[PDB]
C-alpha cells in the first residue's frame, strides 16, 4: 500500500487536466485518466505521460510496487497503489529506438559483478537492482501491457534428445 | 560488454532471497499493521462526546474525550506473586502462555460549559513472531542459540497459549 | 389511411436459400391482417427486394405494428423446430 | 445498474439503478437530475462520447421517454426522498434533505465526500452506463470474474486491522454507556475504570 | 544550500542573467533543452498595477448555456461582438435557496461598439456621458468555488510594443447552467429583475479614487503611497 | 383501473393506526385516500409511476 | 415562439466609476488563463533582499526545506531597478519564450516550462463590483494554458521528484514505551477504592 | 441521429401537421418546432456490421503486444504495419484481418 | 503476440516426456491436469446421490 497523492501530485505536473475542464464532445481523442479506480482526469499526450511515469517509477521517485496500465484500446490510463495486489519481477529490456542498446537487457556483467562484490565502486543488493532500472515488479493487471521473452537467448534470432522450442514465426519481428 | 549466463540470473535470485527471505511478506504487513493501522483506526473515531441541558439557570454542558498517541511495548509476562519480566518465545511455548505487549492510548478529557489524562492500557495485541516488534528481531546467531530458539526458524506466526 | 410508411429490406441471398417467393409472403401478411394494412411488394427483378406497407399520434403504433410483424410471422415449416440436418444411415436389410 | 427488459421482450429497455437505502430502483434519467444536470441532451453527452453511434441512442431512448415524467432538480429529490426507507411521515423539506444527504454520502463514496462536488459523480455514472451498453450492445466481453488481477489478498495486517476496529468500537460503546450511567453520580472519574 | 546567504545569492543570480528580448543575438542564443529549437520572440513577464485594486472572477457556462450552441440567441446578440464583450451581469438572490444570475447586453451594434470603444481608450480624465441602455437576455442557475491561494489561477494579456506581458489575479471561478423557470413562480420573477437598465458613465469621486490607491498601496508604494 | 391497497398510514384527524386505504385508478390519473375511522377522502393527481407513498406524501403536504 | 417574460420597461440610474487602465490590448481581447503548478509560487510585492533574507525559515524536516528552497528559488519576483540615467524602471526575473512551431514557454532564471494551451468556448474574465453587486466583464478566456517541465535534467523536476519519493518515506507514529510493572495493576486498585467508598456511602446513606 | 433543441436542450420528437400534411420535429417541453429536413423516421438493423472496424484507435502503433506484418500498404507503400482481427466478439463474427500501416494509420483489408 | 492461432500458442505439446516440456506446454499440461482433477472430485457426489435414489 502506497499514498496515492505523491501520485496525483504528478501527473497534475505533468499537463493533467481536470474533469470540470472536459467537453466530451471536444475531446473525441483525450484518454481517461483512473488513480485507485477513480476517474480524476483526461490527458491528450498519454505516451509522454506513461513514459515518464514510468521512468520515474524505475528510478525509485515512485514506490516499485505501484502499477502503471496504459489500455490503448480502450483509451484509459490506470494506476494503482492499493494493498493486495501479487507482484513478481521481470528483467527490463531495452526498448528506446533511438537507443544504441535496442533490443537488449539493461543488466550487465558489472552489475552481477557488484551484486557478487556487496557494494558499489564509488550495500549493493536486490533494492538497488530495482531502484537502477534493471528490474522492475508487474502485477497480473499490468503484465496484459507487455511482451516477455522467456529467456534470455529468446532475444536475439536436429537432435532427437533435446527439447524444441517455439518458432513464433506470425510476426515478421519481435520488439 | 558481456552476455548474461544462466547462473547469473540464479545470483540475481540469491540477492533476491538475501534481500527479501521466504517469509517477508507476514512480517511486512505485521509490521505496517503495528506500525500505522492502530493509531489509524484510533484516530478514526476520535472524539467521543457526551452532552447535558442541565436545567435543575440553563447550563449547557459538553463532556468529551480525545484520543491521542498509542504507545507499545516489547512484550511482557506478569507472575501471580505480582513481579514481571521481558518474555521470550521459548518460554511462552513451554509454559503456554500468549506472546503479546500491552498498548498504551492518551485520552485527554475536556469540560465544556456554555449558559445560553495519561495513558491507558486498553488490551495486549499477540506479536508475530521475528517482526520488528519481537524479541528476536535483534538476538544474533550466539544469543539466539542461548535463547533456545532455532536459527532456522523463519517466524511469522503467534503464539497463542 | 395514414401518411405513415413502412418498408422493410430483406436479404435477397438468405430469402433465396430458404427457397420463399415474395408473393408468398404478401399472402402471409394479408392473411394475418385481412385488410387493415394495404401491402405491395418489389418483383423479383428488383436490385433490392422489398416489401412495403401502409396502414388504413400513430408513430408508436406503427412501431409496435412492426415489432409484432418481425416477431411472430411464421411463413412456412412446423413451429418448434428450429433447425432440421440431414443424415445418413447405415441399414442392414 | 440493472438493465431491465429482456431482447424483444419487456416492450422498453429502461435502465434502473439501485441506490443504497432505498426500497426501489430508480430509472437512471431521474437520478442524472437529481445530481443537477437537468436537460437530457447534457445527460446522453455525460453517457455517450461519440455522437455518430446511434444504437447506444436507441438504447437509451426508452429511459428518456420514462425519465420525460420528471423535469426539474427538486421533484427529482423529492422523489428520492420518498422512497429512502426513512421513517414515514417525514416532510418534504426534510425528504429533500435526506436525498441531498443519501446522495452526497454514501453514493459513491470513494470518488468524494464533500459538496458541490458531484460533476465527477455524475461523470462517473456516465462511465458506468457507458460500459453497461458497450457489453450489452456486444461489444465487449463479459467482465472475468476468475482473472487473478482483479483479486486482492489479504495478509495479517488487514485482517487484523478489521479485527481491531471492531473490537475498538465494542470498547467505545462500552466506555460511553460508564460515562453516561457514571454521570448520574456526577462524579469526577479517573478514567482508568472506563476502559476494559 | 540552505544557507540564507546562498539563497539571496541564488534569486540576485537568476535577476541578472534576463536576457533582453530586443537582443535577438542573445535570444538566438538560448536553446530549448529537449527539443533543440532556438527562440524566435520574448516577452517580459510583469503584474498589472492598475487591476489589482478590482477583483476577477473566471467565469463559465456549463453544458447547454454556451452561446454558440443557442443560435437564436447568438443570431440576435450578433454573430467578436462588442454586446458579448460589454455584458452586464446582476447577481440577485431572494433567499439562500434560490438564487440565480441576470444577464444584460446591448442589442444595437452602434452603440455597444461606442461603449466598447470609449472603455477601451480610458487614459485621460475625461469620459462622454454615455447613457447605454442594456435589455435583460437570459437567467442562469449559478455556483460558486472559491481558490483556498491568491494566485491560484491568473490570467496573462500581451502587449507587443512594450515586449511585456501583464497577468492578472483570480479570486474564484463561477459555473453557469440553464435554468427553467417554474410556472408557478413566474409573479414573483416578475417583481425581481427589470426589462432595462441604464449605465452612466462618470469620472470616479476623489474619495474612491484615494481608496481605490490605497487597496493599490500593497502592490506599488513608490508611486502610490499618500502623503 | 382502481387498485385498492391497504396501508400503515396514521390519520391525522382521528390519530387511529392502520386504518388508511389507498385508491389509484391509473385510467383517470387520481388516487383516493379514505380513512375508515374518519370517512375524509384526499383525491390527488397521480403519474404513471405513481405509489402509494407519493399520495401520502401529497396528502402530508397538503395536510401542512 | 417563446414571448419575453419582461414587459415592465423600469429602469435603474445607476453610474460605475472607472479608473485608466496601465495597458490596453490591441488587435484582440484575448488573455491566457493559466494554472498555477506546486513548484511555482507568484510573489507580487516588490523583491526587499534583506527581510528576504532576515525570513528565511529552517525546518528539520528535509522534505519541507527542500520544497520551500524549491519554490522560493522558482518563485516569480520583481523589483525596482536604478537606472543609469537616475530614473526608476521594474525590473522582472521572468520571461515568455516563443520557439519556431508556435509552442509558448515560460521561463525564470535558467528553468524553463513549457506552455501546453487547450481552447476553451465561453469562457471570458469579468471584473466584481461587491458595493454595487454586479459583475463587470473585462475580456475573454479563450485558452487554457497549463504549465509543464521542459525536461527530466531539469533541477526543478529533479527536486520534485526526490521530496516526492522521500515524503512517503518517512512513516512511523507509533511510539515505543517501556513497562515496569502489571498494566492491570492501576485498574484494580482503583477498583478496590471505588469499592471501599461505595461501602462507605452506603453506610452513611443508612446512617443518613 | 436524432437532434436536439436549440432553446431547451431537450429531444425533439417527430410530429405530423394534419392541415399542413408535414413532418415535423418538436419538442414537448416547448412550442419550438423545426422542419425536418429527412422522412426516415426510424431505421432498425437486424443484421448489423458497425463496430466491427469502428474500435480503432490512432496510437494503436505503439502497442508492444500486436503482432508485425510486411503487407504493402495501399497509399504511402510502407514495409511494416500491423494487423489484428475483428474487434466485434460476437459468435457470428468473421475471422478477417484489418491492417494498420506505421505512417498513414489507416485500415485496410486483404481482399 | 495478441490473435495467435498457431499450435503452439493454444496448448499443443509437440514435446515428449522423455524429451522434456517447455514452461509454456508445462503450464497448459497443468491446467489440463487441473481440470481432470476438479471434474473428478465434482462428479462423485452426483454419482453417490443417483446411486443412492436407485438403490432406494
Ligand atoms: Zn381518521
Ligand atoms: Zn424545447
Ligand atoms: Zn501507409
Amino acid at each position: 500500500g502506497s499514498p496515492s497523492e505523491p501520485i496525483i501530485n504528478f501527473l497534475e505536473e505533468w499537463g493533467m487536466e481536470p474533469l470540470e475542464d472536459y467537453d466530451p464532445a471536444q475531446h473525441t481523442k483525450s484518454t481517461r485518466i483512473f488513480v485507485n479506480g477513480v476517474w480524476t482526469g483526461i490527458h491528450r499526450d498519454p505516451s509522454m505521460l506513461v513514459s515518464t511515469m514510468r521512468d520515474l517509477r524505475r528510478s525509485g521517485a515512485i514506490s516499485p510496487e505501484v502499477s502503471i496500465i496504459r489500455d490503448i484500446r480502450e483509451r484509459e490510463f490506470k494506476i494503482f497503489t492499493d494493498v493486495g495486489r501479487v507482484y513478481r519481477p521481470l528483467f527490463i529490456v531495452e526498448d528506446d529506438e533511438s537507443k544504441d542498446n535496442k533490443g537488449e537487457l539493461r543488466i550487465t556483467k558489472e552489475h552481477i559483478r557488484k551484486i557478487q562484490q556487496g557494494y558499489d565502486d564509488d550495500v549493493y543488493g536486490w533494492s538497488s537492482l530495482v531502484t537502477s532500472g534493471v528490474i522492475e515488479y508487474v502485477d497480473g493487471e499490468e503484465e496484459e501491457t507487455i511482451m516477455i521473452a522467456m529467456t534470455p537467448e529468446d532475444l536475439q534470432t536436429n537432435d532427437t534428445a533435446k527439447r524444441i522450442k517455439p518458432e513464433m514465426s506470425t510476426s515478421s519481428h519481435h520488439t | 560488454d558481456d552476455t548474461i549466463t544462466t547462473e547469473d540470473c540464479w545470483t540475481v535470485i540469491s540477492a533476491f532471497f538475501e534481500e527479501k527471505g521466504l517469509v517477508s511478506q507476514q512480517l511486512d504487513s505485521f509490521d505496517e499493521f503495528m506500525e500505522t493501522s492502530i493509531q489509524d483506526l484510533v484516530w478514526e473515531e476520535p472524539r467521543l462526546i457526551l452532552d447535558q441541558p442541565a436545567q435543575h439557570d440553563n447550563i449547557n454542558k459538553r463532556y468529551e474525550i480525545r484520543f491521542g498517541k498509542i504507545y507499545l511495548s516489547r512484550p511482557t509476562m506478569t507472575e501471580a506473586d505480582g513481579t514481571t519480566h521481558a518474555m521470550f518465545p521459548q518460554e511462552a511455548r513451554l509454559r503456554n502462555l500468549t506472546y503479546s505487549s500491552p498498548v498504551y492510548l492518551d485520552m485527554e478529557k475536556s469540560m465544556f460549559t456554555s449558559i445560553d489524562g495519561n495513558k491507558v492500557h486498553i488490551g495486549k495485541v499477540p506479536i508475530m513472531l521475528r517482526s520488528k516488534f519481537c524479541s528476536l528481531r535483534t538476538l544474533d546467531e550466539v544469543d539466539l542459540y542461548k535463547m533456545k530458539e532455532c536459527p532456522y526458524d523463519m517466524g511469522g506466526y503467534f503464539v497463542i497459549n | 389511411q395514414s401518411p405513415w410508411l413502412l418498408r422493410l429490406e430483406l436479404d435477397r441471398a438468405r430469402m433465396l436459400d430458404k427457397q420463399l417467393t415474395m408473393n408468398q409472403v404478401a399472402d402471409k401478411i394479408s392473411e394475418v391482417f385481412s385488410d387493415d394494412l394495404f401491402v405491395m411488394w418489389s418483383e423479383d427483378n428488383a436490385d433490392k427486394l422489398i416489401i412495403r406497407c401502409r396502414v388504413i399520434e400513430e408513430d408508436q403504433m406503427l412501431k409496435r405494428i412492426e415489432a409484432h410483424m418481425l416477431d411472430l410471422i411464421a411463413l412456412r415449416g412446423i413451429p418448434g423446430i428450429s433447425k432440421v440436418y440431414m443424415v445418413k444411415h447405415k441399414v442392414s436389410v | 445498474i440493472k438493465l431491465y427488459g429482456r431482447e424483444d421482450k419487456g416492450t422498453g429497455r429502461t435502465i434502473k439503478a439501485t441506490l443504497p437505502y432505498v426500497k426501489q430502483d430508480i430509472p437512471i434519467v431521474i437520478v442524472f437530475r437529481a445530481l443537477g444536470v437537468v436537460p437530457d441532451g447534457e445527460i446522453l453527452q455525460h453517457i455517450c462520447y461519440d455522437e455518430n453511434d446511434w444504437q447506444m441512442l436507441e438504447m437509451l431512448k426508452p429511459c428518456i421517454e420514462e425519465g420525460f415524467v420528471i423535469q426539474d432538480k427538486e421533484v427529482a429529490l423529492d422523489f428520492i426522498g420518498r422512497r429512502g426507507s426513512a421513517a414515514l411521515g417525514i416532510r418534504r423539506e426534510k425528504r429533500i434533505q435526506y436525498a441531498k444527504d443519501i446522495l452526497q454520502k454514501e453514493l459513491l463514496p470513494h470518488i468524494t465526500q464533500e459538496e458541490g462536488f458531484e460533476t465527477r459523480k455524475t461523470f462517473f455514472l456516465g462511465y458506468m452506463v457507458n460500459r453497461l451498453l458497450l457489453c450489452a450492445l456486444e461489444r465487449k466481453d463479459q467482465d472475468d470474474r476468475d482473472h487473478f488481477g482483479k483479486k486482492r489478498l489479504d495478509l495479517a495486517g488487514p485482517l487484523l486491522a478489521n479485527l481491531f476496529r471492531i473490537l475498538f468500537r465494542k470498547l467505545t460503546r462500552e466506555i460511553y454507556r460508564y460515562m453516561q450511567r457514571c454521570i448520574e453520580t456526577d462524579r469526577d472519574f479517573n478514567l482508568n475504570l472506563a476502559v476494559k | 544550500d540552505t544557507n540564507p546567504r546562498s539563497q539571496l545569492h541564488s534569486v540576485e543570480r537568476t535577476f541578472d542573467e534576463v536576457i533582453d528580448p530586443r537582443n535577438k543575438n542573445r535570444l538566438q542564443s538560448l536553446i530549448h533543452p529537449r527539443k533543440k529549437i532556438k527562440a524566435v520572440k520574448a516577452w517580459h513577464f510583469f503584474p498589472d498595477t492598475s487591476t489589482f485594486d478590482q477583483v476577477f472572477h473566471s467565469l463559465k457556462f456549463v453544458g447547454s448555456a454556451s452561446l454558440s450552441k443557442d443560435r437564436p440567441l447568438n443570431e440576435q446578440l450578433g454573430q467578436v461582438n462588442a454586446s458579448i464583450l460589454t455584458s452586464l451581469f446582476k447577481p440577485i438572490e431572494i433567499n439562500p435557496h434560490n438564487k440565480w444570475i441576470s444577464l444584460y447586453a446591448v442589442t444595437d451594434k452602434l452603440s455597444a461598439e461606442s461603449f466598447r470603444k470609449s472603455f477601451n481608450s480610458i487614459k485621460d480624465d475625461n469620459i462622454v456621458n454615455r447613457h447605454v441602455i442594456y435589455d435583460h437576455i437570459k437567467d442562469f442557475d449559478q455556483m460558486f468555488r472559491g481558490h483556498k491561494k491568491l494566485f491560484e489561477d491568473f490570467a496573462i494579456s500581451f502587449d507587443d510594443i512594450s515586449d511585456r506581458a501583464f497577468f492578472v489575479p483570480i479570486v474564484g471561478r463561477l459555473e453557469l447552467k440553464k435554468k427553467r423557470i417554474v410556472p408557478g413562480l413566474v409573479d414573483m420573477v416578475n417583481r425581481t429583475n427589470y426589462a432595462h437598465i441604464r449605465m452612466d458613465l462618470r469620472n470616479p469621486s476623489t474619495q474612491e479614487t484615494a481608496i481605490r490607491d490605497s487597496r493599490r498601496e500593497q502592490y506599488d508604494p513608490v508611486n502610490y503611497s499618500s502623503i | 383501473i382502481k387498485q385498492k391497497l391497504e396501508t400503515q398510514f396514521t390519520c391525522l384527524f382521528c390519530n387511529h393506526d392502520n386504518s388508511v386505504v389507498c385508491t389509484l385508478d391509473k385510467k383517470n390519473s387520481i388516487g383516493l385516500l379514505e380513512c375508515k375511522k374518519c370517512n375524509l377522502s384526499f383525491q390527488a393527481p397521480i403519474n404513471s409511476l405513481s405509489q402509494p407513498i407519493d399520495i401520502y406524501s401529497d396528502w402530508i403536504d397538503a395536510c401542512e | 415562439h417563446t414571448k419575453s417574460v419582461y414587459d415592465n420597461g423600469e429602469t435603474l440610474d445607476i453610474s460605475l466609476p472607472i479608473h485608466p487602465k496601465s495597458h490596453i490590448p490591441q488587435g484582440k481581447q484575448d488573455r491566457w488563463v493559466v494554472k498555477l503548478p506546486d513548484f511555482l509560487d507568484i510573489n507580487a510585492e516588490p523583491f526587499d533582499p534583506r527581510p528576504f533574507e532576515m525570513n528565511v525559515k529552517t525546518h528539520e524536516d528535509k522534505n519541507q526545506e527542500l520544497l520551500d528552497k524549491l519554490i522560493a528559488v522558482n518563485t516569480v519576483r520583481w523589483r525596482y531597478a536604478k537606472s543609469e540615467t537616475g530614473g526608476i524602471f521594474k525590473e522582472t526575473n521572468s520571461q515568455i519564450i516563443q520557439w519556431e512551431d508556435g509552442t509558448y514557454s515560460l521561463r525564470v532564471g535558467s528553468e524553463i516550462f513549457d506552455m501546453f494551451t487547450t481552447n476553451t468556448d465561453d469562457n471570458y474574465l469579468v471584473s466584481e463590483h461587491n458595493e454595487e453587486g454586479i459583475l463587470m466583464t473585462e475580456s475573454t478566456l479563450s485558452k487554457s494554458v497549463k504549465l509543464v517541465p521542459a525536461s527530466f535534467q531539469s533541477t526543478t523536476h529533479q527536486k520534485l521528484a526526490k521530496a516526492l519519493s522521500a515524503k512517503q518515506k518517512k512513516e512511523s507514529y507509533a511510539r515505543s514505551v517501556v513497562t515496569k510493572e502489571d498494566p492491570e495493576e492501576r485498574q484494580r486498585r482503583l477498583e478496590s477504592q471505588e469499592n471501599e467508598r461505595y461501602r462507605l456511602e452506603r453506610r452513611r446513606k443508612q446512617a443518613e | 441521429s436524432f437532434r436536439f433543441c436549440l432553446e431547451c436542450n431537450n429531444m425533439l420528437y417527430p410530429k405530423e401537421d394534419k392541415e399542413n400534411q408535414r413532418l415535423l420535429y418538436s419538442c414537448r417541453n416547448c412550442d419550438y418546432t423545426e422542419l425536418a429536413e429527412d422522412p426516415k423516421v426510424y431505421r432498425h438493423e437486424l443484421i448489423t456490421n458497425i463496430g466491427e472496424t469502428a474500435g480503432i484507435v490512432d496510437d494503436i502503433g505503439q502497442d508492444p503486444t500486436l503482432p508485425r506484418s510486411d503487407k504493402e500498404c495501399p497509399e504511402c507503400h510502407s514495409r511494416d504495419c500491423v494487423f489484428f482481427q475483428s474487434q466485434q466478439r460476437r459468435k457470428d463474427t468473421n475471422m478477417t484481418l484489418f491492417y494498420v500501416c506505421l505512417n498513414c494509420k489507416k485500415t485496410f483489408r486483404d481482399e | 503476440t495478441k490473435d495467435d492461432f498457431s499450435p503452439e500458442s493454444k496448448g499443443f505439446v509437440e514435446n515428449s516426456y522423455l524429451r522434456g516440456l517447455t514452461p509454456q506446454e508445462f503450464f497448459f499440461h497443468a491446467m489440463a491436469g487441473r481440470e481432470g482433477l476438479i471434474d473428478t472430485a465434482v462428479k462423485t457426489a452426483e454419482t453417490g446421490y443417483i446411486q443412492r435414489r436407485l438403490v432406494k
